[PDB]
RNA sequence: AUAGUCUCGUCAACGCUCGAGAGGCAGAGUCUCAAGGAGCCUCCGGGGGCUGUUGCCAUGAUAUAUAUGGAUGAGACAGAAGUGGCCCCGUUGACGAGACUUAGAUUAAGUAGGCCUACCGCAGUAUAUUCCUAAACACUAUGAAAUGACCCUAGUUGGUCCAUGAUCAUUUGGGUAAAACCAUACUGCAGACAUCU
RNA sequence: GCAUGGAAUAAUAGAAUAGGAC
């Protein structure tokens, strides 16, 4: 059957391919992973268009 | 009735009025036929495909 | 009698018994509507609300008595003002 | 043009 | 190979790996490999409905044919409308909406009520009217007649004929379109007055008529086969899985010991994720999805792709609509380490 | 002629199909047989007669889109002890049925007319339909 | 936009302001902190998530969310070997404010020593 | 005029005084065209730019 | 109190293309300028080439006027009109004005009350019930078909529907009028950071 | 705009008659 074994063949992440400001993300130190995200804001690609429109150049 | 189709080669359907292409394809129509839940007729149609080989489980 | 009216449509077709104008005031008016000429003289009552948000038509249906053959091209047609609504009412909400 | 009973009813 | 994997597996390995090592739990199985009774449960049928029933009438049908608990469909159909109808059977029902942002799709056949002067003004017009278009729904519709705005995204006129007076055209347009106020506005705007001959839908949602449609009649017939012979085959060939409704969507594998605490409510956590699509953006419409492929929830996302990567704990997901049956995974929750250390 | 035309057209479960004699045979047997009046024509009509139980030949267009118009007939037929053929031309078989549009099935029952002169036409018509279905079994 | 209601047209031709801050060094910002700076407060240590390598004394730096999207342009207050020895400290200045102000919600002033303070207070 | 260009491999341009490159390719005009801040044929070049899919974000 | 951020108006200093005009851009009206003419030759009245690195119009712009451009344009009216159509250099520091904060960035399963209750999460049930009757849609039963049926100021062949069942009757009986979501009321399930090697 | 009207049952915005408990 169709199941995703265990220790599977898959993408591992690329911070390469990621946009702008978020491009080789892994090259920053890590000061600490232990944090709580806050669900607000948005992405800058993301943004509503009047917000990307006030944000755009 | 009115609206007719014909097989592409991708296999999607291409709608036309005619009933002949110019390409000498012969055109189907493309209403299915009627349904009444009355209908006693589900033996036939499955045994007549069936040896045929038509019927989608086999 | 309407107190003031608005330059509301320019006529285009008289098919099938009713006035075909583009829509040359900026607001979409009321079902029903009736429309008057200048000298505030009821024509018809608006039918129809169609075409793009960039050219806007409506179709009259004109009052008994009116026969559409007998408008010629570049007559305007006129509503009076409280039968309007904005653009962006029938526009989705933020 | 009023609710239906079965629609609003009192808390227990 | 993976292109080749059925349903919402397809293209795993594209997903970005959170975490590639878990123990597989023997609960659940894959959606096409599903019992039969739980596969009828979760079935969606698409179906090319015929001109003369009504959309309801021919649910109607297809509950009493298949002696289920509920069907249901979701569409503005006109009358005398054939074409792609998806029929959601029980739990499935729960999902009539879920594609509403794809669109549709219809062929239609508009008739004139006089020939035009040429034949380019029909093309003229087609393309005048495609974009945002001001709408009222017909008297025949059930919902009341409102001005509305509807985007009609593409329009192609395939044919036109001026002996016959028939043109076909195919358009692409928003959910909530008439087909009929379309033609009614076309026959004003070539100023000989038109109306809409026949009508055909030809996409609806994520299913099109290419994607496995059958008819009334191969229902029939296949419940027939599984009454009789009680062979299978035909009512799995028929019936597709409701993660059919559910592609398009960003996907979450969780782990088996999740599914059961997500069935019962709880927010996803970071430790119970498992893969993820790229780009997942906050406050955006995803499918939680096992391993097997079955589709747990529909959920909101509280995460984006970063916090997806590096956070350690926090809510990964929140479940907006619960599709998988309570307890049919092991309810394995409160075994944990950091949760055995707090209990402690 | 037509055959030439309308041989692409046949759907996948038409067997058995008639060659160019026997063509001919059918066709100016159904011919016959309509001036005769003993004629059923129709999906309805000839599905009607097969529950009532006359017996006789079936002849079925074999161009039907979309098939399930004729699907559910052969079988019916083999149920009834009632042999049929297919013909893959619908308005060559509407033409011979005496009828302008295409006709999809014809059944053929000797003796249905009350009338003597059909009598006497089913009289000089019995020996080509006793040809035709003989040639039919034989297939 | 105005007719058809399309914004794919628009999205194309404008980019974001973010665009023009690529060469800049990153210093990512929790999200309790990212309203503190916005209203005008130095950043420290514990709204410090992670910074790039290269960070020298009084340099052009931004400061980022997770998501991406552009606080501030800055002042590094600390070098990079700094950032990673001690355990309180000012990090950043604010030179310029992009974000604006309550675009994401007030949570100084909750936290164990921020807490401490305002009871002994 | 005389600044001419053409789109490099890797899609960057190369300017040229020539009206054809060596390899034959016919060159572009380096300058944009004039604009007017009452231009009104807004509609006319999007509906052209739509029969063809040249609208960007298309 | 101190300090920071945002939005502004003034002064001083420092650099630059040296900064409000008889200015420029955008727009409207009229006029002028495009080898569209003339003469030679030719090839089959027409076509090609030449005089023609010509002629016509604009420009001295850090400037070759024997030059550079010409509709993907230029010039005059116009030193005008108009601007209530737009534009006319940046950095640092200080002062003044309206504001927002004075921030050390929490939470590995919740909130509020008196071990319990209510709210919170998810899944369900009801949103009037039964009978008769009115209406719509479609099926089914019966009789009618190819000289088939219907519509239009109506035809040198008009149009539409039609055995894949049209158009009339006759009653023959049953079917369809959903589903999703919000709100209200009730019921049930759990308090879940995901071990499983 | 989503099948109309009548009869019975239930609930309701309630108002009243005959009565208790306090």
């Amino acid at each position: 059957d169709f199941v995703i074994k265990p220790e599977a063949a898959g993408a591992s992440t690329d911070t390469s391919e990621w946009p702008l400001l978020l491009k080789n993300f892994d090259k920053l130190l890590v000061r600490s992973g232990h944090y709580t995200p806050i669900p607000a804001g948005s992405s800058p690609l993301k943004r509503d268009l009047k917000s990307y429109i006030s944000s755009g150049v | 009735m009115h609206l007719m189709y014909t097989l592409g080669p991708d296999g999607k359907r291409i709608y036309t009025l005619k009933k002949v292409t110019e390409s000498g394809e012969i055109t189907k129509s493309a209403h299915p036929a009627r349904f009444s839940p009355d209908d006693k007729y589900s033996r036939q149609r499955v045994t007549l495909k069936k040896r045929f080989g038509l019927v989608p489980g086999q | 009698p309407p107190d003031t009216v608005l330059e509301m449509g320019a006529f285009l077709h008289p098919c099938e018994g009713d006035i075909v104008c583009r829509s040359i005031n900026t607001k979409i008016p009321y079902f029903n509507a009736p429309i008057y000429l200048e000298n505030k003289t009821q024509v018809g009552k608006v039918d129809e609300i169609l075409g793009p948000l960039n050219e806007v038509f409506f179709t009259i249906k004109c009052g008994d008595g009116v026969q559409a053959t007998s408008f010629k091209e570049g007559d305007k047609f006129y509503i009076a003002a409280d039968k309007l609504l904005p653009i962006e009412r029938f526009l989705p909400k933020p | 043009k009023a609710p239906n009973p079965l629609s609003v009813k009192k808390k227990k | 190979d993976t292109s080749e994997w059925p349903l919402l597996l397809k293209n795993f390995d594209k997903l970005l790996v959170r975490s590639g090592h878990y123990t597989p739990i023997p609960a659940g199985s894959s959606p096409l490999k599903r019992d039969l009774k739980s596969y009828i449960s979760s079935g969606v049928i698409n179906l090319d409905k015929p001109s003369n029933p009504s959309s309801h009438e021919v649910v109607a049908w297809i509950k009493r044919i298949l002696r289920c608990e509920k069907t249901g469909h979701s569409g503005t159909l006109d009358p005398k409308v054939t074409g792609c109808l998806i029929v959601c059977i029980d739990r499935a029902t729960r999902l009539v909406k879920s594609q509403q942002g794809a669109g549709k799709e219809y062929v239609c056949i508009v008739r004139l009520h006089d020939a035009l002067k040429d034949e380019k003004d029909l093309g003229r017009s087609l393309e005048n009217l495609t974009g945002a278009l001001f709408q009222r729904p017909p008297l025949i519709s059930a919902v009341k007649r409102q001005l509305r705005v509807r985007t009609i995204y593409e329009s192609n006129l395939i044919e036109f004929d001026n002996k016959r007076n028939l043109g076909v055209f195919w358009a692409s347009c928003e959910a909530g379109t008439y087909m009929r106020t379309l033609c009614v506005h076309l026959g004003m705007l070539l100023g000989v007055g038109g109306h809409m001959q026949e009508l055909r839908r030809v996409r609806s949602g994520a299913l099109s008529e290419n994607d496995n449609m059958v008819t009334l009649h191969d229902v029939m017939d296949a419940q027939w086969v599984y009454d009789n012979t009680r062979d299978e085959s035909y009512l799995r060939s028929i019936i597709q899985p409701l993660e059919t409704l559910l592609v398009g969507y960003k996907r979450i594998v969780v782990k088996d010991s999740a599914v059961n605490a997500v069935c019962y409510g709880a927010k996803l956590m970071i430790p119970g994720l498992l893969r993820y699509e790229e780009g997942i953006e906050l406050y955006d419409e995803i499918v939680l999805i096992t391993t097997k492929g079955e589709a747990i929830a529909v959920a909101i996302a509280q995460m984006s792709t970063v916090d997806l990567a590096s956070c350690d704990h926090g809510v990964v997901a929140s479940v907006k609509r619960c599709i998988m049956e309570r307890d049919l995974y092991p309810r394995r929750w409160g075994l944990g380490p950091v949760a055995q250390k707090k209990k402690q | 002629d037509n055959y030439e035309a309308r041989m692409p057209a046949v759907l996948p479960f038409a067997k058995p199909l008639a060659s160019k004699k026997l063509n001919k045979k059918v066709l100016k047997t159904v011919k016959k047989a309509s001036k005769a009046k003993n004629v059923k024509r129709g999906v309805k009509e000839v599905v009607k007669a097969l529950r009532k139980g006359e017996k006789g030949l079936v002849v079925i267009a074999g161009d039907i889109s979309p098939a399930d118009v004729i699907s559910h007939i052969p079988v019916l037929c083999e149920d009834h002890s009632v042999p049929y053929i297919f013909i893959p031309s619908k308005q060559d078989l509407g033409a011979a049925g005496a009828t302008k549009r295409p006709t999809s099935v014809v059944f053929i029952v000797p003796g249905s007319n009350k009338k003597k002169d059909g009598k006497n036409k089913e009289e000089e018509y019995k020996e080509s339909f006793n040809e035709v279905v003989k040639e039919v079994q034989a297939l | 936009y105005d007719n058809t209601r399309d914004e794919s047209y628009l999205r194309s031709i404008i980019q974001p302001l973010e665009t023009l801050l690529v060469g800049y060094k990153r210093i990512v910002v929790k999200d309790s902190a990212v309203n503190a700076v916005c209203y005008g407060a130095k950043l420290m240590i514990p709204g410090l998530l992670r910074y790039e390598e290269g960070i020298e004394l009084y340099d052009e730096i931004v400061l980022i969310t997770t998501k991406g999207e552009a606080i501030a342009v800055a002042i590094a207050q600390m070098s990079t070997v700094d950032l990673a020895s001690c355990d309180h400290g000012v990090v950043a200045s604010v030179k310029r404010c992009i974000m604006e102000r309550d675009l994401y919600p007030r949570r100084w002033g909750l936290g164990p020593v921020a807490q401490k303070k305002k009871q002994m207070k």
